[PDB]
């Protein structure tokens, strides 16, 4: 209810802020917190080192609502065609975030929630077995 | 405009370069 929700939102804001400040000092709130910001950092580094190539490829995106899923699916299934690796997983997140940014830029904000669902499913059904075989996200954090 | 196949090959290419830097084969 609305009363409980204000309590929950306050708690979430605190945890978010403390998690961030811990991370700035090489510490972490929790294992999941460490994963989230290893991923944020890895994506930033990927986009920074490969700014020229990543900018270029994202510039080529042609999105409409009726073709967005087809596009997302063809790109990710090609990305993983010959296997999975941690670098490809980072590329996958970076690509999804770029797809979202493009969608909002083009006044297709409706696609943002759709892309998030498509990615979460992809993680569950395509990528999870490899991730689990390769030491889970904690291994990505160490790596 | 480059087709989705080109976008994906370019994305995988740099994902692989990024991987190779950090991860042992």
């Amino acid at each position: 209810g609305p009363l409980g929700s204000m309590s929950q939102s306050n708690r979430e804001l605190v945890v978010d802020f403390l998690s961030y400040k811990l991370s700035q000092k090489g510490y972490s709130w929790s294992q999941m917190a460490a994963v989230k910001q290893a991923l944020r950092e890895a994506g930033d580094e990927f986009e920074l080192r490969y700014r020229r190539a990543f900018s270029d490829l994202t510039s080529q995106l042609h999105i409409t609502p009726g073709t967005a899923y087809q596009s997302f699916e063809q790109v990710v299934n090609e990305l993983f065609r010959d296997g999975v690796n941690w670098g490809r997983i980072v590329a996958f997140f970076s690509f999804g975030g770029a797809l979202c940014v493009e969608s909002v830029d083009k006044e297709m904000q409706v696609l943002v929630s759709r892309i998030a669902a498509w990615m979460a499913t992809y993680l569950n059904d395509h990528l999870e077995p490899w991730i689990q075989e390769n030491g889970g996200w904690d291994t990505f954090v160490e790596l | 405009m480059r087709p989705e196949i080109w976008i994906a090959q370019e994305l995988r290419r740099i994902g692989d370069e990024f991987n190779a830097y950090y991860a042992r084969r």
